[PDB]
């Protein structure tokens, strides 16, 4: 069956919209996904169908907040982070993570079937 | 400004009903109006309860007249034409002119879908170009009609549960949202979802396959079954390949093929067929034979 | 109550209606030029037949 | 995810796997895996690395 | 190259073109109406003339 | 050179551009005021 509801990441919306802009308006705009006025109606339909199936995951908003913090550091950008056990575990691992990963992979490769 | 061109269109349709074509200027203004009308139609159109679906026509204008005689006149009966209007027939120009004239006049009572033979390449090869030239001594017509074909909706959806489309369905397509999310304002690309909707066809081999036609695929039964279930459709109707009976039930009542051009392949000598969706979405077929010449 | 969506819809629709009216007037002008040519031909034929008739009448005068 | 870079011929050869990909995996709109046409590894890495280390 | 000054000059010149063009259309339209009126009148006069001519032919 | 859809699209994009510029400048002003009061303290 087809159990998965389709998703479309923002990048696809922007790419499609810029393709349509180049094809119908004679000039691309650049990383804007709200300007849809000159395109024909059968394109507004597609844009609506896309943007109503959009899926923005936590990764995108977190990267956005990160670049934000990096932009305005001390205008209230200083944040507190929850100390959920994953966060404390990462605080612990961070110093010597790569050695941990290399060691795990070495043991794995030694334990592969052949 | 409004009833005047309505009367003009009615006169055009009446003239067309006698195998009498139009002047290239008339065709130009007609194609402009038809572009204006078609631009307000999604890639997957919705049609209300009672309709009469007809498939491959292929320029057999006198057989289109016979069809109209069988299933009723233009405004009285709602029609739905699934593509392949113009090639492999002598009266291609008249056929497409009549269908477009209807669509412009009664924009609610008739719906025409794009077909494999609506791309500039296939027409230029198979003959519509030649008839355009012979009957007009130009390509201005064949330019207008192709720039119009680039607007025809790809699919139709009757009562939200019948899926009608020339050709068949594609792997790059999983739900009607996907089709509705395409860009149909271009010539048919050589590979894409468009070059499969208008080129694929069912078959016996389950799952996808390679189409001996050269474009699109050959969706087996399981593909159609899961597509129907995942979209709530009760039946997918199509018309792309000759069926001597007039209409075939492929994939266990999931897919119907309705050829509507009689005596198309003369070695076979098929009989055309059309489907009627009555007030209660119950389909009933009418099979007819070529007109008396 | 000026809103850029309203303004853009207005610009689009008014360019469209000017295009439509342009086509209307151009078609009418084509038809009118055809009628002018027809009336020119008719006047020429009438003048020619009248000249021939009066020429025959003058021959009778001779 | 890698069927685009595998060349039309491969797609033309393996269909049962393409049928399986059709059924099982989620579908992205405007995706071109089924008809795909067609990279700076170290550069993209050293950029992501900078992002990470900044965080 | 798009820009607001260019767009404004564009709209101004284009609106001016549309208006002067509709004006030329109207003057030519009235001209053609009067022209075909005169030529139809000339055709009617030549018709009455041919009628009088055949009448005189029968008379002579 | 031009085209009507071009004009409409460009107008819309310029409006959105000004709005994004306003947001960016507001954030920049917040930051600068923050550094200012920091140095003041
Ligand atoms: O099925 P998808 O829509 O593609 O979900 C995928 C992904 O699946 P894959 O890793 O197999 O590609 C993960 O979902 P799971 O398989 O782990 O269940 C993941 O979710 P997690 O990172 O939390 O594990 C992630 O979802 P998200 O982006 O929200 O993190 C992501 O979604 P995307 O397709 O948008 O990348
Ligand atoms: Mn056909």
């Amino acid at each position: 069956g087809l159990p998965w509801a389709p998703k479309v990441r923002e990048k696809d919306i922007e790419m499609f919209l810029e393709s349509s802009r180049s094809k119908f308006i004679g000039y691309t705009l650049g990383s804007d996904t709200n300007t849809v006025v000159g395109l024909p109606r059968p394109i507004h339909e597609s844009i609506k169908t896309l943007k109503q199936h959009k899926y923005t995951s936590i990764a995108e908003v977190q990267a956005q907040m990160e670049e934000e913090y990096l932009r305005s550091p001390l205008s209230g950008g200083e944040e507190e982070v929850e100390q959920v056990p994953a966060e404390t575990l990462y605080q612990g691992l961070l110093p010597s993570l790569p050695q941990y990963m290399i060691a795990l992979l070495k043991i794995l490769l030694a334990a592969a079937p052949t | 400004d409004e009833k005047v061109f309505t009367k003009e269109l009615d006169q055009w349709i009446e003239q067309l009903n006698e195998c009498k074509q139009l002047s290239e200027s008339q065709v130009k203004s007609l194609c402009e109006k038809a572009k204006e009308i078609l631009t307000k139609e999604s890639n997957v159109q919705e049609v209300r309860c009672p309709v009469t679906v007809c498939g491959d026509v292929h320029g057999q204008f006198h057989d289109l007249m016979e069809l109209f005689r069988i299933g009723g006149k233009s405004p009285d009966t709602n029609y739905l034409f699934m593509g392949d209007y113009v090639d492999r027939g002598y009266y291609s120009v008249e056929t497409v002119t009549l269908l477009v004239a209807l669509k412009v006049r009664y924009r609610e009572r008739i719906t025409i879908l794009r077909g494999n033979h609506e791309s500039r390449q296939i027409t230029q090869v198979y003959g519509f170009y030649d008839e355009c030239l012979r009957k007009y001594g130009n390509a201005n017509v064949w330019k207008y009609f192709t720039d119009l074909f680039d607007y025809l909706p790809l699919t139709a959806l009757v009562d939200g549960q019948i899926f009608c489309l020339h050709g068949g369905l594609s792997p790059s397509i999983d739900t009607l949202d996907h089709i509705r999310a395409l860009d149909r304002l271009q010539e048919v690309p050589h590979e894409g979802p468009m070059c499969d909707l208008l080129w694929s066809d069912p078959d016996d081999r389950g799952g996808w396959g390679i189409s001996p036609r050269g474009a699109g695929y050959t969706f087996g039964q399981d593909i159609s079954e899961t597509f129907n279930h995942a979209n709530g459709l009760t039946l997918v109707s199509r018309a792309h390949q000759l069926v001597m009976e007039g209409y075939n039930w492929c994939h266990d009542r999931n897919v119907v093929t309705i050829f509507s051009a009689p005596n198309y392949c003369y070695r076979c000598g098929n009989q055309a067929a059309i489907m009627e969706l009555d007030d209660t979405l119950k389909y009933s077929f009418l099979q007819f034979d070529p007109a008396p010449r | 109550q000026y809103t850029i969506p309203g303004i853009l819809h207005y610009i689009q629709h008014e360019w469209a209606r000017f295009e439509m009216e342009r086509a209307h007037w151009e078609v009418e002008r084509a038809e009118l030029q055809a009628r002018i040519a027809f009336l020119q031909g008719e006047r020429k034929g009438q003048e020619n037949l009248k000249k021939d008739l009066v020429r025959r009448i003058k021959m009778l005068e001779y | 995810v890698q069927t685009k870079y595998l060349g039309r011929q491969w797609r033309k050869s393996n269909m049962k796997t393409m049928s399986a990909i059709y059924q099982k995996v989620r579908h992205r709109l405007n995706d071109d895996w089924a008809y795909g046409n067609d990279w700076d590894f170290q550069a993209e890495e050293c950029a992501l690395r900078a992002n990470i280390e900044r965080f």
